[PDB]
C-alpha cells in the first residue's frame, strides 16, 4: 500500500519522477560485473 | 550485382540456349526484334540482367553464341527469335570437335578460344557491375564439353572473383549419339568441380524418363527433352530477372546454397510436368505443387531426393496464389519429411513467389536442391567410364590427340571423391 | 542545442529509416518538401536551409543501389539533400566480409566525410542513433567497420543502436546466425546502448494485433516506427526523461556490455475495426508487462529486471500512472537484482501517437513505451548462438568469409565472446 515518488523535471511538453516499491537489498554501487585508433583499425 | 553473361556452347549448348531466349523474351514481352511489347512493369524491372538496351526501345541478349562447328549457328540464325541476337556475337569455327572431349579442350577448341574470350570481353567492359556467367552445354560431347570446360577456366583466369554458373546436360545411354560420352562426361566433371561456383545438373536420363513415363511419349525427340530443360531454366533464373528478395543475384544464390566448395551441384525440380502439345490442362494447386518437391519423378538429375538428405534448398512458387498457403505448406513438408533435411543447417530451405507464371501454365513451382542424392548421377557416369576405360576401349581417340591415361584416371579419382563428399555429409550428424 | 545523427546501413536500416522520418514529418508538421507552416526541440532532427527547409540530420547507407534508389525517386525525395543518400555497386551478398572488408574498405572514408559535414553544422551534437539488420551483408559487415570509426573520430560521442535481429518467416540468408554473431562481437565494445527488434515479435503483433495474414515489411516498418518515436520524442520535443543520449545509458545501462534494453509498445489496435473504448492508463500499463507486447521475444518472469523506464505519450496523468505501477506490483512479484531499487523511471510526454494516414495502426489518445534492461533478453542471444554452433562445427559456408580474407580464429573469438555475453547476464542475475 506504501510507495515513495521522486519528481525530477516538467517542461513544455514533459514531467518525470522515479518511484520505490522494494529498495535496494544490498545497500551501494554496482558489485558483480580496446582500444582503437586509426593505425589499429588500418 | 546487375549483369549476367550469357554464353552457349556446342550443338545441344546453343539448341537449350536458343530455346532459353525465346522463353525468357517471351516472359519479359520482348518480340523477335528486340522491341518491348508487354503490359506489366515488373517484365522491365530487372530486364538489364540479361538484355542490354540499344539505340531506342530495342533490348539484345547479352549472349555469346560458340560452336567449333557452323552448322548449329545457322540454325540458330534461322530460328523464331534468332535475329535478336547480336551478330558480332557468334563465334564459330569451321573444324568441329567430332565429340572429342580432347579436341574441344586441347586442340581446335584452343584455336578458337581467344576469338572467345574477345567477344565476352566487349561484352564485360560494357556492364556497369558484371555479377558474372551462365553458360549452357552438354557434357557428353566434344565443344560443349571440352571447349566449354576451357573457356570457364580461361574466363575464370581473367574474372577470378566473378561468379561462374553452369546448366550442363548430363549424357545418358537412353538418349546418346556418341559411344564415348562417359569419357567426355567424366573429363568435364573434373572441370566443374574445380572451375564453377554453381551448376545445375541436367541429366538426359531423367528427362527421357519423364517424357516416356510420364508424359507418355513414346519417342521423345530433343524438341520433347527441351521444352523440359527451358521450363526449369525459366524457373531457376525467376529470382535473377524480377524482382524479388531472395536469391536476387548470383552471389547471394550461392552463399545460400553452397555449404561446402565442392558440393555446388544442384539438383532441380520442375511442377507441373507439361508436354510442348498440351495445351489443356486444368490442374495443380499450392499443396499438389509442393508435393513434388521430393517427388523423384518431377526431378531433372536421374537421383531419388528420399535416397539423401538436402544440405539447402531453394524453391520458386510462379502464379497468382496465396503467400500464406505456400508458407504453411512448406512448413508441413519440411516437418513431415524432417528425415530428409541436414540438422545442422537451420531454416535450410528458403521459398520465393513471384506473381508472373511461365507461358502456358497459371500456376507453377520450381526446386533447386542441393541434395546428398545426386552422388546416384556422378556415380552412373564413374560405373560407365570405368566399363570402357577398363579395357582402355577408345581411348585412341584422346591419346591421338596428345592427351595421357593420367588424366583420366584423375578425373575419375576427382569425380569418385565428390561421390565420397556427399555421403560423409549424408550421414553427419548435429552430434556437433 | 544537442544535434541527434541518424545513421541508416543496408536494407532493412534504410526502410526503417523511411518509416522513422515518415512519422518524424507527421509529428512535426514537416511536409515532405521539407517546408512547415508552423516547439523548437525538432531542431535537434532537422536542420533549416536558408529557405526556410527542414532537413533531417541523416545519413543513408547501402552497398547496393535499389533500395536508396527509391528513397531519391519517392515521396521524400525534396526532403533529403542528395549527398546524404549514399550508394555503392555491389553488395555484400550476405557476407558479414564482405560488408566489413572487401566493399565497406572503399565506401568507409566517404560515408565518414558526409557524417563529418553533418557534424560540422551541429553546435552541440549528441551523438549517433544507427540503424541496421544483423542478418544482411552491409546491415552486419558495413555497420561494425562503420562503429569503430566513429569511435575513433568522436571520441567518447554517444552512440545508440536499433538493430534488426532476424526471423525465419521474413529470413533471406541461411547465414544470418554467422553475421549477427561477427556484427555483436565486433559493435559491443563501440555502442553504448542497443535496441533490438525481434522480427518474429513484430510479425506476430501484426498478425495477431492488426489482423494482417502475411505481414509485408512496410507493415513491420510502421510498427518500429512508431517504438523509435516512443524513444525519440523527448529529444524531438522538451520531454522530461531521455532527454539527452547520455541519460539512456544512465537510466538503462548498469554495466558496459550489458547494454540491450526490451521495448515492450501499447496499445498496437487496428484502424479498420469498429469504434471502441480508448485505452485507459491502467491497461495501457498491464500491456507492458505482457510477453505478446514485446519487441524480443523472450520470457522476462524467467528473468530479472535490473532498470524500468515507462515512456507515456498523450493525454496521461501522474496520478493515473501512479495508481496503474501500485495495482501491478500487488499482482505481479516484477523482480529486480539485489543491488538494484525495485522501481520505474516513469515519463510523459505530451504529444499523442501519430499514426500514417491509411496506415494499419488506429490513432489513439495515448500510448506507453516500456524500455526495462532484463536477464531474460539473454534468451535472444542463447537462440542466435546455437543456431552459429550447429553450423560452425560442419564449417558449413565458412569459406566465404574466408574468402573475403576473415580467418577462423575471428569465428571463434566472435562466439566465445557471446559465451562471455551469455554468462555475463548469469552472473548479473545470480543473488
Ligand atoms: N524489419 C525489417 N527487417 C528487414 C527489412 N529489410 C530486411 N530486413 C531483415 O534484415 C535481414 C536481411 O538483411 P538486409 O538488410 O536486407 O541486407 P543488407 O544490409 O542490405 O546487406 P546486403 O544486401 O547483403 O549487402 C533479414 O533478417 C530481413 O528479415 C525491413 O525493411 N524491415
Ligand atoms: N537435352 C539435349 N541434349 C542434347 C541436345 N543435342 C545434343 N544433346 C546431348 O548432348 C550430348 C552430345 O553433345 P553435343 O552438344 O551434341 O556435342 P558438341 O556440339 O560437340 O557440344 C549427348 O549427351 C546428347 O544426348 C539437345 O538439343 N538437347
Ligand atoms: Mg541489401
Amino acid at each position: 500500500a506504501d510507495m515513495e515518488v521522486i519528481e525530477l523535471n516538467k517542461a513544455t511538453s514533459g514531467q518525470s519522477w522515479e518511484v520505490i516499491l522494494k529498495p535496494p537489498s544490498f545497500d551501494g554501487v554496482p558489485e558483480f560485473n580496446r582500444d582503437p585508433s586509426l593505425e589499429e583499425i588500418q | 550485382m546487375r549483369e549476367i553473361v550469357h554464353i552457349q556452347a556446342g550443338q545441344c549448348g546453343n539448341q537449350i540456349g536458343a530455346k532459353f531466349w525465346e522463353v525468357i523474351s517471351d516472359e519479359h514481352g520482348i518480340d523477335p526484334t528486340g522491341s518491348y511489347h508487354g503490359d506489366s512493369d515488373l517484365q522491365l524491372e530487372r530486364i538489364n540482367v540479361y538484355y542490354n538496351e540499344a539505340t531506342g526501345n530495342k533490348y539484345v541478349p547479352r549472349a555469346i553464341l560458340v560452336d567449333l562447328e557452323p552448322g548449329t549457328m545457322d540454325s540458330v540464325r534461322s530460328g523464331p527469335f534468332g535475329q535478336i541476337f547480336r551478330p558480332d556475337n557468334f563465334v564459330f569455327g569451321q573444324s568441329g570437335a567430332g565429340n572429342n572431349w580432347a579436341k574441344g579442350h586441347y586442340t581446335e577448341g584452343a584455336e578458337l578460344v581467344d576469338s572467345v574470350l574477345d567477344v565476352v570481353r566487349k561484352e564485360s567492359e560494357s556492364c556497369d557491375c558484371l555479377q558474372g556467367f551462365q553458360l549452357t552445354h552438354s557434357l557428353g560431347g566434344g565443344t560443349g564439353s571440352g571447349m566449354g570446360t576451357l573457356l570457364i577456366s580461361k574466363i575464370r583466369e581473367e574474372y577470378p572473383d566473378r561468379i561462374m554458373n553452369t546448366f550442363s546436360v548430363m549424357p545418358s545411354p537412353k538418349v546418346s549419339d556418341t559411344v564415348v560420352e562417359p569419357y567426355n562426361a567424366t573429363l568435364s566433371v573434373h572441370q566443374l568441380v574445380e572451375n564453377t561456383d554453381e551448376t545445375y545438373s541436367i541429366d538426359n536420363e531423367a528427362l527421357y524418363d519423364i517424357c516416356f513415363r510420364t508424359l507418355k511419349l513414346t519417342t521423345p525427340t530433343y524438341g520433347d527433352l527441351n521444352h523440359l530443360v527451358s521450363a526449369t531454366m525459366s524457373g531457376v533464373t525467376t529470382c535473377l530477372r524480377f524482382p524479388g528478395q531472395l536469391n536476387a543475384d548470383l552471389r547471394k544464390l550461392a552463399v545460400n546454397m553452397v555449404p561446402f566448395p565442392r558440393l555446388h551441384f544442384f539438383m532441380p525440380g520442375f511442377a507441373p510436368l507439361t508436354s510442348r502439345g498440351s495445351q489443356q490442362y486444368r490442374a495443380l494447386t499450392v499443396p499438389e505443387l509442393t508435393q513434388q518437391m521430393f517427388d523423384s519423378k518431377n526431378m531433372m538429375a536421374a537421383c531419388d531426393p528420399r535416397h539423401g538428405r538436402y544440405l539447402t534448398v531453394a524453391a520458386i512458387f510462379r502464379g497468382r496464389m496465396s503467400m500464406k498457403e505456400v508458407d504453411e505448406q512448406m512448413l508441413n513438408v519440411q516437418n513431415k519429411n524432417s528425415s530428409y533435411f541436414v540438422e545442422w543447417i537451420p531454416n535450410n530451405v528458403k521459398t520465393a513467389v513471384c506473381d508472373i507464371p511461365p507461358r502456358g501454365l497459371k500456376m507453377s513451382a520450381t526446386f533447386i536442391g542441393n541434395s546428398t542424392a545426386i552422388q546416384e548421377l556422378f556415380k552412373r557416369i564413374s560405373e560407365q567410364f570405368t566399363a570402357m576405360f577398363r579395357r582402355k576401349a577408345f581411348l585412341h581417340w584422346y591419346t591421338g590427340e596428345g592427351m595421357d591415361e593420367m588424366e583420366f584416371t584423375e578425373a575419375e579419382s576427382n569425380m569418385n571423391d565428390l561421390v565420397s563428399e556427399y555421403q560423409q555429409y549424408q550421414d553427419a550428424t548435429a552430434d556437433e | 542545442m544537442r544535434e541527434c545523427i541518424s545513421i541508416h546501413v543496408g536494407q532493412a536500416g534504410v526502410q526503417i529509416g523511411n518509416a522513422c522520418w515518415e512519422l518524424y514529418c507527421l509529428e512535426h508538421g514537416i511536409q515532405p518538401d521539407g517546408q512547415m507552416p508552423s516547439d523548437d526541440s525538432f531542431n535537434t532532427f532537422f536542420s533549416e536551409t536558408g529557405a526556410g527547409k527542414h532537413v533531417p540530420r541523416a545519413v543513408f547507407v547501402d552497398l547496393e543501389p535499389t533500395v536508396i534508389d527509391e528513397v531519391r525517386t519517392g515521396t521524400y525525395r525534396q526532403l533529403f539533400h542528395p549527398e546524404q543518400l549514399i550508394t555503392g555497386k555491389e553488395d555484400a551478398a550476405n557476407n558479414y566480409a564482405r560488408g566489413h572488408y572487401t566493399i565497406g574498405k572503399e565506401i568507409i572514408d566517404l560515408v565518414l566525410d558526409r557524417i563529418r559535414k553533418l557534424a560540422d553544422q551541429c553546435t552541440g551534437l549528441q551523438g549517433f542513433l544507427v540503424f541496421h539488420s544483423f542478418g544482411g551483408g552491409t546491415g552486419s559487415g558495413f555497420t561494425s567497420l562503420l562503429m569503430e570509426r566513429l569511435s575513433v573520430d568522436y571520441g567518447k560521442k554517444s552512440k545508440l543502436e536499433f538493430s534488426i535481429y532476424p526471423a525465419p518467416q521474413v529470413s533471406t540468408a541461411v547465414v544470418e546466425p554467422y553475421n549477427s554473431i561477427l556484427t555483436t562481437h565486433t559493435t559491443l565494445e563501440h555502442s553504448d546502448c542497443a535496441f533490438m527488434v525481434d522480427n518474429e515479435a513484430i510479425y506476430d503483433i501484426c498478425r495477431r494485433n492488426l489482423d494482417i495474414e502475411r505481414p509485408t515489411y512496410t507493415n513491420l516498418n510502421r510498427l518500429i516506427s512508431q517504438i523509435v518515436s516512443s524513444i525519440t520524442a523527448s529529444l524531438r520535443f522538451d520531454g522530461a526523461l531521455n532527454v539527452d543520449l547520455t541519460e539512456f545509458q544512465t537510466n538503462l545501462v548498469p554495466y558496459p556490455r550489458i547494454h540491450f534494453p526490451l521495448a515492450t509498445y501499447a496499445p498496437v489496435i487496428s484502424a479498420e475495426k469498429a469504434y471502441h473504448e480508448q485505452l485507459s492508463v491502467a491497461e495501457i500499463t498491464n500491456a507492458c508487462f505482457e510477453p505478446a507486447n514485446q519487441m524480443v521475444k523472450c520470457d522476462p518472469r524467467h528473468g530479472k529486471y535490473m532498470a524500468c523506464c515507462l515512456l507515456y505519450r498523450g493525454d496521461v496523468v501522474p496520478k493515473d500512472v501512479n495508481a496503474a505501477i501500485a495495482t501491478i506490483k500487488t499482482k505481479r512479484s516484477i523482480q529486480f537484482v539485489d543491488w538494484c531499487p525495485t522501481g520505474f523511471k516513469v515519463g510523459i510526454n505530451y504529444q499523442p501517437p501519430t499514426v500514417v494516414p491509411g496506415g494499419d495502426l488506429a490513432k489513439v489518445q495515448r500510448a506507453v513505451c516500456m524500455l526495462s534492461n532484463t536477464t531474460a533478453i539473454a534468451e535472444a542471444w542463447a537462440r542466435l548462438d546455437h543456431k552459429f554452433d550447429l553450423m560452425y562445427a560442419k564449417r558449413a559456408f565458412v569459406h566465404w568469409y574466408v574468402g573475403e580474407g576473415m580467418e577462423e580464429g575471428e569465428f571463434s573469438e566472435a562466439r566465445e565472446d557471446m559465451a562471455a555475453l551469455e554468462k555475463d547476464y548469469e552472473e548479473v542475475g545470480v543473488d
